[PDB]
Parts: C-alpha cells; sequence; structure tokens
C-alpha cells in the first residue's frame, strides 16, 4: 500500500495472508473455512495465516492453516487478467473470535464515488521497495468504468474496476494482490494489478466480487 | 539474450521472489515479481539463473 496507514490493531480481522516459505499476496475471510483471493496469487501449495498484525513479530494467536483445496476460476485468463478471482478452502475451519472474524459477501455492486477500505502489506513506494511488517490500510474512491478506462485503454474487462485517485500518490502495490477492498462493511473486491503503484493517471485495477457471488456460493456448496 | 532483459515486475500484485541475471552485477539478483507477465529473466533460484545465465 501506497500513501496509506497503519492499520489499527486488528481493525481488520478477515484480513489474511498467503504464504509458501514468504509472505506473498493477501486474501479475505468470508466463510469459517474460506478465503477468496487473486487467481494470479495461485501456487500448487499455500499456508494461510490470520489474525497476523505484525506479519514477523508473532503475538500468540494467530492462526496457520493450510489449503486444502486452491481454486481459480475456471474462465481465469493469464494474458488479459479477466476473472482473477480464487478460492481456498482452509483444511480446518478458522477459529472465529476478535482476531479472526469473517466479511459479508456484497450484496450490490458499489456506486462509484464510494469511499472503500483497500488493505494489505505490499509495498509502500511508487520506486524501489519498502516491504512493511506492520498492516496497512488506504481510503479510496471507487472510480467510473470511464476513468478506468481512460486510464487502461483497451485493457479493462467487465470482471475489472478502479479504486484509487488518478493524480497519483495512494495506491497497492506488489504483495497486495488477493486482498480486499471493502465498502460499508462489504467486500466489493479482490486487489488485481495495475501499471506501477500509485503512479499518476494509473489507478489500481480490483476484480468485482460481486459479479462472482453465485460462483462462490456454488464452490463452497459443491466442496463440503 | 533473456539474460539482458530488465527485471519485470508485470503489472500484477503479488510478491513473489524471484531471480534474474544483472548485466551491471555479472550475477543474479533477487527481485519481486507481480504474477503475470514481465520476461523471461525470471527464475525461481539463484542456482538455476546462474545456470541459464551465467
Amino acid at each position: 500500500i501506497v500513501g496509506g496507514y497503519t492499520c489499527e490493531e486488528n481493525s481488520l480481522p478477515y484480513q489474511v495472508s498467503l504464504n509458501s516459505g514468504s509472505h506473498f499476496c493477501g486474501g479475505s475471510l468470508i466463510s469459517e473455512q474460506w478465503v477468496v483471493s487473486a487467481a494470479h496469487c495461485y501456487k500448487t501449495r499455500i499456508q494461510v495465516r490470520l489474525g497476523e498484525h505484525n506479519i514477523k513479530v508473532l503475538e500468540g494467536n494467530e492462526q496457520f492453516i493450510n489449503a486444502a483445496k486452491i481454486i481459480r476460476h475456471p474462465k481465469y485468463n493469464r494474458d488479459t487478467l479477466d476473472n482473477d478471482i480464487m478460492l481456498i478452502k482452509l483444511s480446518s475451519p478458522a477459529v472465529i473470535n476478535a482476531r479472526v472474524s469473517t466479511i459479508s459477501l456484497p450484496t450490490a455492486p458499489p456506486a462509484a464515488g464510494t469511499e472503500c477500505l483497500i488493505s494489505g502489506w505490499g509495498n509502500t513506494l511508487s520506486f524501489g521497495a519498502d516491504y512493511p511488517d506492520e498492516l496497512k490500510c488506504l481510503d479510496a474512491p471507487v472510480l467510473t468504468q470511464a476513468e478506468c478506462k481512460a486510464s487502461y485503454p483497451g485493457k479493462i474487462t467487465n470482471s475489472m474496476f478502479c479504486v484509487g485517485f488518478l493524480e497519483g500518490g495512494k495506491d497497492s502495490c506488489q504483495r497486495d494482490a488477493g486482498g480486499p477492498v471493502v465498502c460499508n462493511g462489504q467486500l466489493q473486491g479482490v486487489v488485481s494489478w495495475g501499471h506501477g503503484c500509485a503512479w499518476k493517471n494509473r489507478p489500481g485495477v480490483y476484480t468485482k466480487v460481486y459479479n462472482y457471488v453465485d460462483w462462490i456460493k456454488d464452490t463452497i456448496a459443491a466442496n463440503s | 539474450e533473456v539474460c539482458s532483459e530488465q527485471a519485470e515486475t508485470g503489472p500484477c500484485r503479488a510478491g513473489f521472489s524471484r531471480w534474474y541475471f544483472d548485466v551491471t552485477e555479472g550475477k543474479c539478483a533477487p527481485f519481486v515479481y507481480g504474477g503475470c507477465g514481465g520476461n523471461r529473466n525470471n527464475f525461481d533460484t539463484e542456482e538455476y539463473c546462474m545456470a541459464v545465465c551465467g
């Protein structure tokens, strides 16, 4: 997260991380046994950590749970990035407490202009590397598809929406992918891609979770 | 030829730890790969990068 602020502990109990040796992506716990992330965050084996605030300074009450099932959207496209969403089933149910809690699926798409909360342990610089240990937050508006397509000609599919500031300065960044965008208490977005981070006229592109609500329910259902 | 391409994070926002041949240093250096696009100067380990590019 570039141009953000360290989140209050732990006011983001639905934030998770994906690990394989090291932290490589974010995610969002949407039920006791299910996490939503990005399909480009796929690996064969993943460890999910929940209830983390500082990822390198463990406080005793974080949960480490392996992925039993790792399911990319079946129409995920490597080249265009269309349908960049993935489900992970936890090999055991997370314990719900005040550190670890679910976030609600969206009941409608976000209105353009609404303020959203984006979070993650991504890079805090637009140029160079400063990967934070502490979870960072950014408040940013959902942009119109007009703004979005004007920033990325020809590249915005129906699965994508922009959140951020065309001026630049404030954005998600590398290691934020898979993480949540929350507007008015619902998960609206999954961190996806962008051209650099926080660059001028280059807002972050996110997957519209609302478009997948039936696919997520059906996949949860088929995998009990 | 691939050994002289710049390290490319690519547009995606994952944080994978990767390796690329840095022609300035004459060896392999780490970088962060976003998880899509970029180029083929992009290896899983230092040892394999050096077998391909050293």
